[PDB]
């Protein structure tokens, strides 16, 4: 009966990513890439 | 209030354009007399081919008493 | 710019389809609970959940190996699989050297795109998505993709995710159902775009991609015809009671014109006619044209009849015209016989809303269309249509920077706001940064510190408020009737009244800033200032309202006008939000321009007006006068007396 | 029935049954068998819940077989017992098509003004139709039985 | 013609054409003999248009030829060439008629429907149509094919 | 509507071929009379009003058909007469421009006659005042474009009845 | 519209009876042959467009329908054509898995010879192109489901001719 | 509107990514509490007449609300309280099934304070109404699915205040 509990039950916690810079960074990237 | 009865076939014009769904486009109706002049300019405004029209409600030539 | 704004609502397009969302639409959009049929289509899919979330599990984990072997089967001579983000007759392999890294990482992408969506129709358990985002694939991808390449890697993908499923016909079917789905998908031509032509010249054409409503909702569409089940007809007559009145009122309270009804469901009138007829019953009169002026009763009429709202200046001229002639009839008649009305609808097809994914959608009418289908449009009894058409016309009006409901009542004591959610009135309009308020000076036309800045403090004699200030001496600065008790109270009361709009109960004083103030321990500023900390006045006039409605009253009182626009409200509301209330009135009594205008002994007062609050004061039939807004002839005896 | 009001609703959005509507159907197929044995189970002994629900009714509501009752005498217990025969024929169709189509376009549908133009108390009717379920409910199995009284309770709510 | 275009607008509104729609129909009634002899110098010249224009459309698609094309076998090619003088005689017609109605009514309102139910594909129509554009202008003077230039602009618009 | 110029290429799509010379010299005959239809057409807007009026007159006024007892006598089905003479003078300089019938067929001729049987119109009164039109717009317009508007009224004429 | 069980209870009730057994199994066979009705439905959408175009093909093109003066000519035309076959093979598909042809008269056959008649539609061809559509459909879902999906589509037929 | 499906499947899609664990448990969590969410569902179906019949009786009869001057007074306001009461129950059904509220955010909460502000229907007693309707179902269908149904009361509830 118990099994009934979506909203109710026990959240699930879903993973959601930090986003990161995107390929229109790339040039920047790849002064990056030679900074070092 | 006088009626006239009318048949007619009124194909859409814009059904491939618009791709909304097919509709029975021949169909007998009641329409009341003073929305006929409209609604005879509209049909044949749309290509549609008036079929068969006759006085439903009232009597010809009512000078008193129309609804 | 742009002028003024139809308000922006969020707006949730559906992507794809699900079961759940099939199921409970389906029973949802006939208002009605979820009977045997959507019931028995949830359970069937709860009951294949487990096995689908099996497929989804085999692929996502096996999704390299079948991406890979598609890779290796589509391209020749070297190794696709270097950066990873039935055979057609022209299939030929494509060098990975030749087609170039950009185009193989767009090829590998794919493949694990289609993998992955593939997986999600699984689950969902419809190939809606599938379907929308594959048809019409090909055309975008043939010039720089080989399409029989595709259609052998989606092949090679096919029979590697359903080798992993010799359990049974159960998990192979599907699998290969929703593959094969694909395939054909893939291998479809763009179809055409549904074209929504204007019905007039002063509305635009409109097209709109075949994907973008093969995702959003289905509208359910009832048609009368003769040769329907008695219950399929009852079905269609409530929809038609639920697009004219805008909810089931047969069902909520037993209203109904039986003697149309009959007629319809035995073809006498079409279902054109039947609209016609109910939308001219005194029950339609009542609910939807007697509550409203004409100017809001044609758009709802609009919205009841044409599934839209009205399109254009043009178009709310033209019918308010016809509605202001013949009333109610002539306004159901003109947009019943109209052509869009036929082209639409027809003569079987109970009106419905058409909105986003059903059509193509206009910018110009976007926001008011939004409002106008929500269930909570005939509450809204101000017309949005014709307010918003005639503002793009014109310039920016006169207005609070962040919209009319922050615009209080300029009266004597309150701080009454139009309240959002209450017979909505809201008139967004796009202030920029630097927008100023044109503000009316209470007093000399010419003292307005717009035009003559040092006119600042300049007192506004007959003309403006009454001032009170500390001039004369404060008492005790022994011996009975000392004069300087009646100004020094006369002075502390205004100031009350000022700050609060009215005098405070008994007990409410602050009683201690009085005394200090009696005996030129403070100066009237440092009181006021004291005054406006008050919690009395934190409970009255910051607590129970919005942040900068808070605030622009507090401005209105202090400084005795509205704010000129966006710069001043957004420093008191960023002290705000950095501070608190008793910083932002800080900030407004430490300000130059309160210097400039009270000192340390002047009470502040009213010194501006929004054109609103003059007109409201000075438009009344016993305050307006007699050479305002009209031609004044000069009485002269006649010349034969 | 379900392949008629899934049918509709797919006219209805002018699109072919989805693979979730083939399978309601398919489910509704696989349990023909079950709901066939329902219908057979409540027709063989038709005439003894009919009797002894009319028995219960007349029990529990003296003032119907009383002078001034719509149902007083012989002939009118008699047609009153034939009403609860017409609505248990209902129900087993109900059963049959494993959705209540049958039992509203039948029975239902214009039910108060009809039988308010004979002047029989609604209520009533809704209570003889209560007491056939209960009966039913005892003359076959527990899971039966709840498939049974969905469409009893359909019927005593379209009539409540 | 532009005449019938007019004659919609002036009826749609309930009036008669204004002065500027029948200055636009004398317009049109007086470049008449240039259109007619656009049209006549594109009808004679039918075979090395189409002969030209398939040419460099098999040449820019040799898969449509190739086998498992759409244009792969004799049938299939001589109807591709049938489309090719059919869509030069929509143009003429066009041409003579002053607008794009009768090219169209006859071979743009569903279109797509119809040759994705071909399976030739609508690009390779689109390509098909500029190579056919390319052709005719050239066996046109200058101000010839600048005046009939925009119509097999519409076709291709329409195409995609 | 279907004009001539559209006529000769429809009847050209209908066989499938190119415009021969001898369907192309209507089309240059239509060319050609452009300029007097366009002025016919523009005389007949200048004075509909006064056209309809001076043919009711010549035609309906004065008659058992405008007397208590005639379809013309009360003030709405007067009215309702003008407008129809309105809009079949319209609709006939429509065609005029246009040099076919097609529209006549399509927006006039299209359930009038039985919408009138149904309503007792007389139809020979009706064809008296479409030739009392054709008169006054002949003599207002000219001999010529009087006789190529009189084809199209005569047309709906012949339709009605 | 009403399906193969709705059609015995509406026979059982008009008699006032029961379901007696020459209902029962009548609803036994309606729900034996159910899996099959879904199957065949399932593959007919996931093929239908095909079907449509296999049976126009081998049916309608490189005829008259199709030259100038066949009523398929113009674009228009053969996309109003194919869509109303596409309506046809849904519409067979419903009643198939209705298990009656009630649907194809109410929503399908009322009116369509008419608006055909006023068109001028070729109704022989249009019979001829559902046999195609027949014959595709029988060869993609096999000789079973194919009858018992032609019975629908020869109402369908008949219905129009 | 969107389920829970809709919700697990854009979370995936927004980062590119298949189908996770974390995404899989809640989707099977919501899969394995679908046959009794679906029971629960039907039991409310077949009971919304008693249910709303009990919650009126329980908080809104017999005060100031239903006497002369309150806002349920008359027949007409009467009728509207429950209807609105099975407004509730039917879409907290709806948010139930779908394992979402999003149903609830787009069809009931959209413009719901406007109606009701502006029409001045008490928020408190539908409040009050609304926990007595969540009461009543419990006790209907159960402990468990009571509170499975209370989670989406609650929320119109809040979303009322
Ligand atoms: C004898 C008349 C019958 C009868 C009556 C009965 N009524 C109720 C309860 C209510 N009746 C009303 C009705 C109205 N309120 C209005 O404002 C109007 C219009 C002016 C009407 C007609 C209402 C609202 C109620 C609810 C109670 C409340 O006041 O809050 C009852 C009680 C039912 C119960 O079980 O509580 C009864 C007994 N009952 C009969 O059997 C007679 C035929
Ligand atoms: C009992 C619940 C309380 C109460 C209710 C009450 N409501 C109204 C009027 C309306 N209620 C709505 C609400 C909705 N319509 C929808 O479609 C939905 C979305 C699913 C909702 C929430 C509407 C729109 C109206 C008016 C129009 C209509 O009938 O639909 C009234 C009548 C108010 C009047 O003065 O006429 C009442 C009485 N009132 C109480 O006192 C209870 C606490
Ligand atoms: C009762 C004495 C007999 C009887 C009646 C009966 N009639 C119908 C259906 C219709 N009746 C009408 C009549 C009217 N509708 C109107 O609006 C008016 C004008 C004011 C009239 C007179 C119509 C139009 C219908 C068809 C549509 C509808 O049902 O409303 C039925 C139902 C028929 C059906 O097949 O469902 C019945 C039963 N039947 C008898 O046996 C009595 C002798
Ligand atoms: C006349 C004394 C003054 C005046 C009037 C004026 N009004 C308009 C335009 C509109 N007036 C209305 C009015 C109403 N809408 C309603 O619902 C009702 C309630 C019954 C009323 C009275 C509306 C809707 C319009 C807009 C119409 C349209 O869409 O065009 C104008 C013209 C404005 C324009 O830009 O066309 C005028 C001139 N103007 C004066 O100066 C007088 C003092
Ligand atoms: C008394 C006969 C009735 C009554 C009165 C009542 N009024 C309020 C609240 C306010 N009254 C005003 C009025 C004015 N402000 C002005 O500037 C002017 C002209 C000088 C007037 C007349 C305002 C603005 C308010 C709100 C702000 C404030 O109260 O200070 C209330 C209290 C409402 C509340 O709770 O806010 C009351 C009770 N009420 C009755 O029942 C009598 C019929
Ligand atoms: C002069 C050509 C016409 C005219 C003018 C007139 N104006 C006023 C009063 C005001 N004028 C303004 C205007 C502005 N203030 C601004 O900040 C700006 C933006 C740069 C503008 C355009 C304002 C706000 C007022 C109100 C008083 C104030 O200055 O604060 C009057 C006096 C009206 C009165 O009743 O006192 C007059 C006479 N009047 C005409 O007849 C001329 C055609
Ligand atoms: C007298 C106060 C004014 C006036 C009148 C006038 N009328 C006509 C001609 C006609 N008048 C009518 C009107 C009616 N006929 C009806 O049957 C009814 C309905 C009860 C009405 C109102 C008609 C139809 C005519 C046309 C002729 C006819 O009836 O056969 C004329 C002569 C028209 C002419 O110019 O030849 C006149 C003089 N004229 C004025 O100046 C007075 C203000
Ligand atoms: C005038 C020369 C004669 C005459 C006319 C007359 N007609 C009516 C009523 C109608 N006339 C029409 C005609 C048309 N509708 C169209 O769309 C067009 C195509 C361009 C035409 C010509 C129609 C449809 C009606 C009925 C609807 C309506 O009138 O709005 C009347 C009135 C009839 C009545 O009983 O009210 C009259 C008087 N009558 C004569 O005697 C003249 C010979
Ligand atoms: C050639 C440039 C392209 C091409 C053509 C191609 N077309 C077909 C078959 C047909 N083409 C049509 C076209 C039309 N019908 C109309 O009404 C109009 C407007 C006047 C047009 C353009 C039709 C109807 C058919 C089929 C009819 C029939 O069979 O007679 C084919 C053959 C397809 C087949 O055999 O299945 C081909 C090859 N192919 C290319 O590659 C070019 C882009
Ligand atoms: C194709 C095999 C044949 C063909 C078809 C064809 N039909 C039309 C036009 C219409 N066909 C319909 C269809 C229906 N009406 C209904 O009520 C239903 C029942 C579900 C259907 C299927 C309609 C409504 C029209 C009118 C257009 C509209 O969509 O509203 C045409 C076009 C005719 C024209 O002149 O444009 C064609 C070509 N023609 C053939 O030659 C084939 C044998």
């Amino acid at each position: 009966p118990s099994q009934v509990a979506f909203a109710s039950g026990d959240p699930i916690p879903q993973n959601v990513a930090r986003r990161t810079p995107g390929p229109s960074l790339n040039r920047f990237k790849e002064m990056a890439r030679q900074v070092k | 209030m006088r009626m006239f009865r009318i048949t007619a076939c009124v194909p859409s014009q814009t059904r491939i354009r618009t791709q909304r769904e097919l509709q029975n486009t021949y169909f007998t109706k009641l329409v009341p007399y003073d929305n006929w002049f409209r609604e005879q300019q509209r049909i044949m405004k749309m290509g549609g081919k008036i079929v068969k029209v006759e006085l439903a409600t009232g009597r010809p030539g009512t000078n008193a008493g129309l609804a | 710019s742009v002028k003024a704004s139809g308000g922006s609502s969020l707006a949730r397009p559906q992507l794809y389809q699900t079961v759940p969302v099939s199921a409970i639409s389906q029973a949802e959009q006939q208002d009605r609970f979820l009977e045997g049929s959507e019931l028995n289509e949830l359970t069937a899919y709860f009951q294949s959940g487990a096995l689908r979330l099996e497929i989804a599990e085999t692929l996502t984990q096996n999704a390299d190996l079948i991406v890979s072997r598609a890779a290796n089967r589509i391209f020749t001579g070297g190794s696709p699989l270097s950066y990873l983000e039935p055979i057609p007759p022209g299939f030929r392999p494509i060098n990975i050297a030749r087609y170039g890294p950009s185009n193989m990482q767009k090829s590998l992408r794919d493949m694990s795109w289609f993998l992955r969506y593939t997986t999600y129709a699984i689950v969902a358990g419809d190939p809606n998505i599938i379907v929308v985002n594959t048809r019409g694939l090909k055309e975008v991808i043939e010039n720089a993709c080989s399409i029989d390449a595709t259609i052998v890697a989606i092949q090679e993908m096919r029979a590697a995710s359903a080798d992993y499923f010799r359990n049974n016909a159960q998990a192979k079917e599907i699998v290969l159902q929703y593959f094969d789905i694909l395939l054909s998908e893939f291998k479809a031509p763009t179809p055409a775009n549904k074209v929504r032509q204007g019905p007039s010249n002063d509305i635009q054409g409109l097209e709109l991609p075949q994907s973008y409503f093969n995702a959003a909702a289905k509208r359910q569409k009832y048609a009368m015809k003769p040769g329907l089940s008695a219950l399929e007809k009852n079905a269609v007559i409530k929809a038609a009671y639920r697009q004219i009145f805008e909810r089931d009122i047969t069902k909520a309270y037993s209203q109904s014109i039986s003697y149309l009804e009959s007629q319809v469901r035995n073809g006498d009138i079409s279902m054109k006619e039947f609209v016609r007829r109910l939308a001219k019953s005194p029950l339609y009169r009542k609910q939807f044209f007697e509550p409203f002026i004409n100017s809001r009763a044609l758009e709802l009429a609009f919205r009841h009849i044409l599934g839209r709202g009205p399109s254009s200046r043009e178009e709310v001229q033209k019918y308010f015209s016809i509605v202001s002639s013949g009333g109610l009839p002539a306004l159901v008649d003109a947009l019943v016989d109209s052509q869009e009305y036929a082209d639409y609808f027809g003569e079987e097809t109970v009106p419905y809303l058409r909105g986003l994914g059903v059509e193509a959608q206009e910018c110009r009418n976007w926001g008011m269309q939004q409002d106008l289908f929500s269930y909570s449009a005939p509450f809204r009894k101000v017309p949005q249509f014709i307010t918003t058409f005639a503002q793009y016309d014109r310039p920016l009006p006169d207005q609070h920077v962040y919209g009319s409901g922050n615009d209080p009542l300029e009266i004597q004591f309150g701080a009454i706001f139009p309240k959002e959610t209450r017979n909505p009135s809201k008139r967004p309009a796009p202030f920029n940064k630097d927008t100023k308020r044109i503000l009316i000076h209470r007093g000399p036309a010419v003292n307005n510190q717009v035009g003559n800045p040092s006119a600042v403090g300049e007192f506004p004699g007959s003309l403006g408020a009454k001032v009170f200030r500390l001039n004369g001496g404060l008492p005790g600065a022994g011996t009975s009737v000392k004069f300087g008790e009646s100004s020094t109270q006369a002075l502390i009361r205004a100031a009350y009244r000022q700050v609060f709009g009215r005098d405070l109960y008994e007990g409410q004083r602050l009683s201690v800033a009085e005394i200090q103030l009696e005996n030129g321990d403070i100066s009237v500023r440092e009181f006021i200032k004291r005054l406006a900390k008050s919690e009395l006045f934190l409970k009255l006039y910051w607590a129970p309202h919005y942040v900068c409605k808070a605030i622009e009253y507090m401005h209105r009182r202090l400084l005795g006008r509205p704010t000129y626009g966006r710069q001043e409200m957004n420093q008191y509301f960023d002290i705000a939000s950095k501070q608190g209330f008793y910083a932002v009135v800080e900030a407004m009594i430490d300000s130059k321009e309160y210097s400039d205008a009270f000192g340390e002994d002047t009470v502040p007062y009213e010194r501006y007006l929004t054109p609103g609050g003059l007109q409201m004061r000075s438009a009344r039939v016993g305050s307006l006068r007699e050479d305002i807004g009209q031609r004044v002839d000069k009485e002269v005896t006649p010349r034969f007396v | 029935s379900i392949v008629t009001k899934s049918i509709v609703n797919a006219d209805a959005e002018a699109r072919y049954l989805s693979p979730g509507e083939l399978d309601r159907i398919k489910a509704f197929v696989t349990g023909g068998a079950a709901r066939l044995r329902i219908a057979e189970t409540l027709t063989g002994s038709r005439e003894t819940i009919v009797k002894q629900a009319g028995d219960r009714l007349f029990q529990k509501r003296p003032d119907i077989v009383s002078p001034g009752g719509n149902a007083y005498g012989e002939e009118m217990t008699a047609t009153c017992l034939r009403d609860m025969d017409y609505y248990l024929r209902l129900v087993t169709y109900g059963v049959v098509s494993g959705d209540v189509t049958p039992i509203e376009e039948i029975g239902l549908v214009g039910v108060r003004e009809m039988y308010r133009s004979l002047g029989t108390p609604i209520e009533a009717v809704a209570q003889s139709v209560r007491e056939m379920k209960e009966v039913a409910s005892g003359l076959m199995s527990s899971d039966d039985a709840a498939e049974a009284s969905a469409y009893f309770d359909f019927v005593i709510g379209k009539m409540s | 013609s532009v005449v019938s275009q007019v004659i919609l607008q002036a009826d749609d509104q309930l009036r008669y054409p204004t002065s500027g729609e029948l200055k636009g129909i004398q317009a049109f009634l007086t470049t008449g003999a240039q259109r007619i002899r656009i049209a006549e110098t594109l009808a004679e010249n039918e075979k090395k248009i189409v002969d030209q224009a398939q040419k460099q459309l098999f040449k820019k698609h040799p898969e449509y030829r190739a086998p498992g094309g759409n244009a792969y076998g004799q049938r299939q090619y001589n109807q591709c060439l049938r489309d090719y003088g059919w869509y030069l005689r929509l143009v003429t017609y066009g041409v003579l008629a002053g607008n794009k109605e009768p090219i169209e009514t006859t071979g743009l309102i569903g279109v797509k429907e119809m040759y994705n139910s071909l399976n030739v594909p609508v690009p390779g129509m689109v390509d098909a149509v500029t190579v056919l554009k390319d052709a005719a202008l050239g066996l046109l003077s200058a101000e010839d094919a600048n005046e009939t230039a925009p119509y097999f602009d519409y076709i291709i618009q329409f195409m995609s | 509507m279907q004009d001539a110029i559209t006529a000769v290429i429809n009847s050209a799509d209908v066989q499938g071929k190119y415009l021969d010379g001898a369907a192309m010299d209507k089309l240059k005959s239509y060319f050609a009379s452009g300029e007097l239809r366009v002025r016919a057409a523009s005389v007949i807007s200048a004075n509909a009003a006064t056209i309809v009026k001076e043919a009711v007159a010549k035609s309906l006024l004065y008659s058992d058909v405008t007397r208590p007892g005639g379809n013309m006598y009360t003030t709405r089905r007067y009215a309702a007469c003008i407008r129809d003479l309105d809009y079949y003078l319209r609709y006939a300089t429509y065609a005029m421009l246009a040099g076919d019938a097609s529209i006549l067929d399509e927006r006039v001729l299209n359930g009038l006659k039985e919408t009138y049987n149904s309503l007792g119109v007389p139809i020979s009164s009706t064809v008296q005042a479409i030739q009392a039109i054709k008169e006054v717009t002949a003599s207002l317009v000219g001999a010529d474009a009087g006789k190529e508007m009189g084809v199209y009224l005569d047309y709906i004429c012949s339709g009605l009845s």
